[PDB]
């Protein structure tokens, strides 16, 4: 069945999408990967960082954005459908604060962009932009929180997650590392992160060919950690590994 | 052409399974995945089909799948068929059989000159888990 | 009703310790009437009833039962709505349960089926046929058993209660086994399969069903294979009610495992996580007689037969 | 075709039963056997039309 | 109209009179002004009672939308932000100043918000034409972090100094006691007046009237 | 068959088929098992829960679902269009609230639904709703269980299944209910049903249920389904 | 191919589109009207009568469109329920405009100039639902109108659309009296035909829904037939063909004396 895959709102004689799933095939476009992790009291974002040029600014280059104070966000697909998402999430964020009077939930946020996709996808007017949001923050009575905010309206809430390349393989992995004692800490998630990262793709890291971003219940603000942070991360989690 | 062509055999094959010609102790047996889109007249209940259904296996017939496919084989004393039969699943008579022949390659790739409940866990894991990884804004 | 709940739990201490007070208390309570208005205290009224009948059975009390029907059928006749039956099945069946033989069950089943006739509670007196259909089996008269089960699954064969249409037809399959007509029992057995599977099967129904298709299959076909697998599902049907009737299918499954010319596999299926409850006597019967399969020797397997006369013997 | 069918099928019953009798119960049962229809399996297909 | 509102210790009370004047006589005996938000939030209306009412409940239906599509309780800066946009939107029009009040997460709020869209959040508020009055006794007679009992108390006695004093104010007293845990929503709380025991006997026998025609229309079951 | 006219919505095939629709019915079909049964006194909706592994949080997207104080509404079919659905449904039934100070009748919401759906199937550059939803409500004295399509028509139904295994469901439920049947029951009943076409242990937080009483819709709590399963097994 | 759009002409001026919609219009469940002086009445064929199904609406295909007027629909469900929600906006809007009863032909004519448009506008398919109306208005009096996909409609004193209509209809062409024909005998002749036309063992009563309007006190009513009164009239009409039946047979014994 080919003839009904050129258009998003045509149905598949068995009932399927293949445009959407072409934009899912999209998002595994970008080369990198990402992958999100909550432990009791804290989020943790780690993204594969190419910089494959002297000349590129690697300061302007990133994957981590801040969404609003307490709500950061780690993109993975096209490049400029990530940024017109994020820019599209920081608005909805302000509107919601605007309107109601308080920060914006993540989960809320996530099926505001979620139904921002579901209508593209119904819709025929543009193309189902085909990046990958995962979302982390700080409610102040759920805890920590990571969510998707897939390109078809799926917005699923996590304990652990990954997109881009190699999802199915840090599925695996963190499956496994959150069926024995998922309760993590701190400096537990961001090993957890890092070493799925590093296991899945094959490579140890150094501490600039990656970015990570923390949310934590005592500092609830996304702070994206600095070169030194990365490498003492690393150095002393592989040390004392 | 092309459609025309497709019903032109099937239209060959009614002729020559009831026609003018016939025949005498030929018989004929017809396997597919649904009878609902066969040609009325194939289906015709006459001189041209006689319909049989060829289920899932229940939870009994699974028990007698996994006892024929496991008697070539041989295991140890504890590890009892007779609660993988018991645990629900769409696992078809394929099904086990890839069961039993992955369990087995477990067993003989790990040395461990013994087929175990352990190699059958992993094994039926693997078989039952091999349908996914498809989309899930479908469901 | 919070002092007829005290009173039934007196009633039921007294049951535990000191029966005899409990009889009379629950007598006198059957005795009581019930106000047309109040319908509650008919439920206290039918409880107490249950309870006496509980009592008699426990003591071994069975010569009254005849007359609890008798003075409980003049009843109000309402009971709920289209399933006071219930409570009279019930009743009937723990009177017929007796450990002893009191020697008055026929007739007695038949002067209820004429009183349900009379009082046109036509599916009551559908229930009771098929009681005493089953009783007739058990006291092994199978040619009466036939002749009363014809008539009632040709009148059932046309109305409802398919489960009740299921039981009877499983009855007839199971007196042609017991007749030795054995086309006809598989004849009746594959009719009540074709039934049953239209209709909600409890699991004592598909564990009888499942056992019944076991044993013609073992009589009949001679393939134990199904055989067996039909005795499994029996007995896991059997156990998961925690029916008495689950040692039978475990000996079943057994013998067939000998028969299947496999008599090892008979120590590692009672060394199962399921055939642990009902160890005994019961297995260790066929265990010997495996093994003597096993040792091929006739004057073992003779040894078993007259050591376990009670358990491989007696049992068709 | 359906009829002669159905006479082939009542007369397979009489022989499942070691037989060469036939009945009306036999017909009746090849009778259901036969013309087994396979009506529509979703009820918003077939509810689309009024 | 009277309507105050007092944030005590563990939570708010919210106190309204009852009665609606049409000019200057009075239209309705036992109007109900204390509205409903959410479970966990009230407003007392004043000013134009339509438009009150109508905006409460435009307000409540947007906050229970709101309330399902989240899933958790609805907070009183969400609902006081609603309404303080509506009544800004419309530049006066809506005659409708309430007294907001009510319980999320994050402790008891209470609000004031007047007809333009200007929100005052304070301890204890009073509006409508007795606000002076409820507000006098609210100074003469409020403290901090009051028991419940003492709150219901002094918010009745503000209202009912408001009655007193007050052309076209209530005859009876409603409350809303709201707390992390309780709901009450008093109706009435007390009735400080009511109708003279009827000294008269008028009641007209049959046939004084005179009439001219009749219609029976035997109406089926 | 007629394959030219199956790829717009605007156009009858020769044989009159709305092929389109159908296909958007066979999305439906291609779902998660749920089931709805109408008890004498209440209703029941159950829908697997099962997820793609350990990583979801199984407790942050809900597919019974709410819609009143009387109404609630699950699904089987695509998520997303079933969130689109669940907030329509909401706003029309506090649009209802608010024109009449009364809570929408089931049959009513049911109605506006369908109408819904329907203005989504009838251009050529909008996708129907992949979706069926069922909704229960508590309207009257009486319960009520209907269900919505695709193509706009909405069912009154006794009880029924859709998804996967909607035909063996369905069988299912023709054994087993009855009309004078209480909502404990049911609840067993529904539970039953899904455990027919639930692969795998049919866990307490992976199966999602709502009742519909006299008190009112409400998603049982993981607790209750939990005790429900316990009993049941 | 001059039926990829609706507003296609074909090459012989041919709306393929809308023959096709007046085609698929066949699929529909059988629905049939009767006029009589005495009154008017429609019947029709549930379709789809699953014992699961609920019977939460007392009518699936009648439907009321104002005191005075009732329609059948026959065709798409959602096309059918849009069509009954704009006959009765129209029908209250004639209301309002001028405080009286839109007459028959009047509503008639407004949907079915809907249905026009439908055809000749644009990326729009047509209505695929043909309806028929009964109703009484104070200048013809008992009233019964047909209309089609295309927006054409027609006054009939007997007619049937959906299934098997062609056999309805000659039925009705057969055994309808022009102009002496009243309430009952019209009931008696939508049993029959409708016993003729399903083609489905004996006409389950559960299987049809018949409505009659009639002129009582100076009003309309619109009556539903309750499932005891179309059980009895099917019982009659059985025992006539029974009594039909014995005749014939009595004929072939007196023939097989001769």
């Amino acid at each position: 069945s080919a003839g009904f895959d050129r258009h998003i709102t045509i149905f598949s004689p068995e009932g399927r999408l293949y445009q959407v799933e072409y934009a899912f095939k999209a998002i595994n476009q970008g080369g990198l990967t990402s992958v999100a992790v909550r432990g009791k009291d804290c989020a943790v974002i780690v993204t594969q960082k190419k910089v494959p040029d002297k000349l590129l600014d690697s300061s302007t280059v990133t994957h981590l954005f801040k969404i609003t104070e307490n709500i950061g966000c780690v993109m993975t697909g096209m490049t400029a459908d990530s940024r017109s998402q994020v820019q599209r999430a920081r608005y909805e964020a302000a509107n919601w604060k605007y309107k109601y009077g308080y920060e914006i939930p993540v989960d809320m946020l996530c099926k505001r962009i979620a139904d921002i996709s579901q209508v593209y996808t119904q819709n025929a007017e543009m193309r189902p932009l085909g990046c990958c949001m995962i979302l982390i923050g700080i409610d102040e009575e759920q805890g920590p929180q990571v969510y998707k905010c897939d390109p078809a309206g799926y917005y699923c809430g996590f304990k652990a997650t990954a997109a881009g390349v190699k999802q199915t393989e840090s599925t695996s992995f963190l499956e496994k590392k959150v069926k024995k004692k998922f309760d993590w800490t701190f400096e537990q998630t961001v090993e957890t992160a890092i070493t799925c990262l590093s296991t899945v793709l094959s490579i140890d890291f150094k501490p600039s060919e990656i970015e990570v971003g923390v949310v934590t219940v005592e500092n609830p603000k996304f702070r994206i950690l600095t070169e030194a942070e990365i490498d003492a991360h690393l150095v002393a989690l592989a040390e004392r590994d | 052409g092309a459609d025309r062509e497709v019903q032109r055999i099937l239209l060959e094959l009614l002729n020559q399974m009831d026609g003018f010609d016939q025949n005498v102790n030929v018989k004929v047996i017809m396997a597919t995945n649904r009878a609902d889109t066969l040609d009325p007249a194939l289906l015709r209940p006459g001189r041209l089909d006689r319909k049989i259904e060829f289920p899932l296996p229940d939870r009994r017939q699974k028990r007698l799948i996994f006892s024929t496919i496991t008697s070539k084989m041989n295991l140890s004393e504890e590890v009892d068929l007779e609660d993988y039969v018991a645990r629900p699943d769409k696992i078809s008579g394929a099904d086990i059989n890839s069961i039993c022949q992955e369990s087995g390659m477990l067993a003989v790739r790990e040395n461990r000159y013994i087929v175990l409940a352990k190699d059958f866990e992993k094994a039926y894991k693997t078989v039952i888990k091999k349908d996914e990884q498809e989309h899930e804004f479908y469901k | 009703a919070a002092a007829a709940v005290v009173e039934f739990q007196r009633a039921q201490s007294l049951l535990s310790t000191d029966r005899e007070a409990s009889i009379d208390i629950l007598h006198s309570i059957v005795k009581r009437d019930i106000q047309e208005n109040d319908e509650e205290a008919v439920q206290v009224k039918e409880q107490s009833i249950l309870e006496l009948g509980s009592l008699l059975a426990k003591t071994g009390q069975a010569a009254e039962l005849g007359g609890l029907l008798k003075y409980v059928r003049p009843f109000l006749n309402s009971i709920s709505k289209a399933k006071a039956a219930r409570l009279v099945r019930s009743l009937l069946d723990l009177f017929l349960d007796m450990e002893a033989a009191t020697g008055q069950e026929v007739e007695l089943c038949l002067e209820c089926i004429e009183w349900a006739k009379s009082e046109k509670r036509t599916f009551l007196r559908q229930a009771l046929e098929a009681r005493l259909v089953s009783l007739y089996f058990d006291t092994k008269r199978y040619q009466e058993a036939l002749h009363l089960g014809s008539q009632l699954l040709r009148e059932l064969k046309k109305m409802d209660d398919k489960a009740l249409l299921v039981e009877v037809q499983l009855l007839e399959s199971k007196t042609y086994h017991a007749l030795s007509n054995l086309p006809k029992a598989r004849a009746a057995l594959t009719s009540a399969r074709t039934t049953a599977n239209a209709i909600y099967c409890p699991p004592k129904l598909q564990a009888t069903l499942d056992m019944q298709s076991g044993i013609i299959h073992a009589a009949e076909e001679k393939d134990w294979k199904t055989a067996y697998s039909y005795f499994y599902e029996a007995f896991e049907g059997y156990d998961s009610i925690d029916s008495p009737k689950a040692i039978t299918s475990l000996k079943y499954m057994l013998l067939c495992k000998i028969m299947l010319n496999t008599p090892e596999d008979v120590q590692a299926l009672v060394s199962g996580k399921l055939a642990l409850r009902y160890a005994g006597r019961q297995t260790e019967a066929l265990k010997c007689v495996a093994q003597a399969s096993k040792n091929r020797s006739l004057a073992d397997f003779e040894k078993a037969l007259t050591d376990y006369r009670a358990e491989l013997r007696d049992d068709p | 075709a359906e009829v002669k069918g159905v006479c082939t099928e009542a007369g397979m019953y009489a022989l499942r039963e070691r037989r060469v009798h036939v009945t009306q119960e036999d017909f009746e049962m090849a009778v259901a056997k036969v013309m087994q229809k396979d009506s529509e399996k979703n009820m918003s297909i077939k509810k689309l039309w009024k | 109209t009277t309507i105050a509102g007092v944030v005590y210790k563990d939570g708010i009370v919210l106190g309204a009179d009852t009665r609606a004047t049409e000019g200057m006589v009075v239209a309705d005996k036992n109007c109900s002004k204390i509205h409903f938000i959410s479970p966990n939030i009230y407003c007392c209306g004043a000013g134009t009672a339509a438009d009150t009412d109508m905006t409460t409940q435009l307000i409540s239906s947007n906050l229970e939308l709101h309330s399902l599509s989240t899933g958790r309780l609805p907070r009183v800066v969400t609902a006081n932000r609603m309404l303080k946009q509506m009544l800004f939107r419309y530049q006066g029009y809506i005659g409708a100043a309430l007294v907001l009040g009510g319980v999320d997460v994050t402790g008891p709020h209470l609000y004031s918000i007047y007809p333009h869209g200007s929100t005052d959040k304070l301890p204890y508020v009073t509006m409508g034409s007795g606000s002076l009055a409820a507000m006098a006794v609210f100074e003469d007679k409020f403290r901090p972090d009051m028991e419940e009992e003492e709150a219901k108390n002094l918010v009745s006695e503000a209202i009912a100094a408001g009655i007193f004093n007050d052309l076209g104010s209530g005859s009876n007293i409603d409350l809303c006691v709201i707390s992390k845990n309780k709901l009450d929503f008093l109706r009435p709380y007390t009735v400080p007046n009511k109708k003279g025991t009827r000294l008269g006997r008028y009641r007209c026998e049959k046939g004084t009237t005179a009439v001219l025609t009749e219609k029976i229309t035997p109406l089926e079951i | 068959a007629e394959r030219g006219y199956s790829f717009s919505l605007t156009t009858f095939s020769p044989s009159g088929k709305l092929v389109q629709i159908e296909y958007a019915l066979a999305a439906v079909a291609g779902g998660a098992p749920s089931v709805g049964i109408k008890a004498a006194n209440g209703v029941v909706l159950a829908t697997e829960k099962k997820q793609k592994s350990i990583l979801y949080d199984e407790r942050s997207v809900h597919k019974v679902e709410p819609i009143t104080k009387h109404i609630g509404l699950v699904y089987s079919g695509m998520g997303p269009d079933y969130r689109v659905l669940v907030h329509r449904a909401r706003k029309l039934a506090q649009q209802y609230y608010l024109v009449y100070q009364e809570p929408i009748p089931t049959a009513q919401l049911v109605q506006r639904v369908a109408s819904v759906m329907q203005e989504y199937t009838q251009s050529g550059g909008v996708r129907p709703f992949g979706v069926s939803l069922l909704i229960c409500g508590w309207n009257e004295g009486r319960p009520y269980l209907f269900q919505s399509d695709p193509s706009g028509a909405y069912f009154a139904w006794k009880a029924t299944a859709m998804g996967k295994n909607y035909v063996n469901g369905k069988t299912f439920l023709e054994k087993r209910y009855n009309e004078d049947l209480e909502l404990e029951d049911a609840i067993h009943t529904a539970i039953l049903t899904l455990k027919e076409s639930f692969e795998g242990q049919m866990t307490e937080d992976n199966i999602e249920v709502g009742i519909c009483n006299e008190a009112g819709f409400r998603r049982l709590t993981p607790t209750e389904v939990k005790d429900y399963l316990a009993a049941i097994a | 191919r001059y039926d990829s759009r609706t507003t296609i002409f074909s090459p012989e001026g041919r709306l393929y589109q809308v023959e096709y919609a007046m085609e698929a219009i066949g699929h529909a469940g059988t629905c049939l009207g009767i006029l009589a002086n005495d009154g008017v009445l429609l019947a029709a064929e549930r379709r789809n009568i699953h014992k699961l199904l609920d019977e939460v609406f007392f009518s699936e295909k009648i439907y009321k469109l104002n005191e005075d007027m009732a329609c059948s629909v026959a065709g798409i469900t959602s096309d059918a329920n849009v069509l009954t929600n704009e006959l009765r906006l129209i029908a209250q809007r004639y209301l309002l405009q001028y405080q009286e009863p839109i007459p028959c032909e009047q509503l008639v004519t407004a949907l079915c100039d809907i249905k026009q448009a439908y055809t000749q506008f644009g990326g729009k398919r047509p209505f695929g639902v043909s309806l028929l109306y009964i109703g009484w208005d104070k200048h013809y009096g008992f009233q019964l109108y047909q209309s089609d996909p295309s927006g054409n409609y027609g006054g009939w004193k007997a007619t049937c659309i959906g299934n098997n209509s062609a056999a309805a209809v000659s039925m009705l062409k057969q055994d309808y009296k022009e102009g002496e024909m009243t309430l009952k005998s019209a009931l008696a002749l939508a049993i029959k035909v409708l016993n003729k036309t399903m083609d489905v063992s004996k006409l389950s009563a559960e299987k049809v829904e018949i409505a009659t309007l009639t002129r009582e006190n100076g009003k309309t009513v619109i009556r539903v037939l309750k499932q005891k009164e179309v059980e009895q009239l099917i019982k009659k009409h059985e025992e006539e063909e029974a009594k039909a039946e014995r005749e014939k047979k009595e004929k072939e014994q007196k023939e097989k004396d001769k």
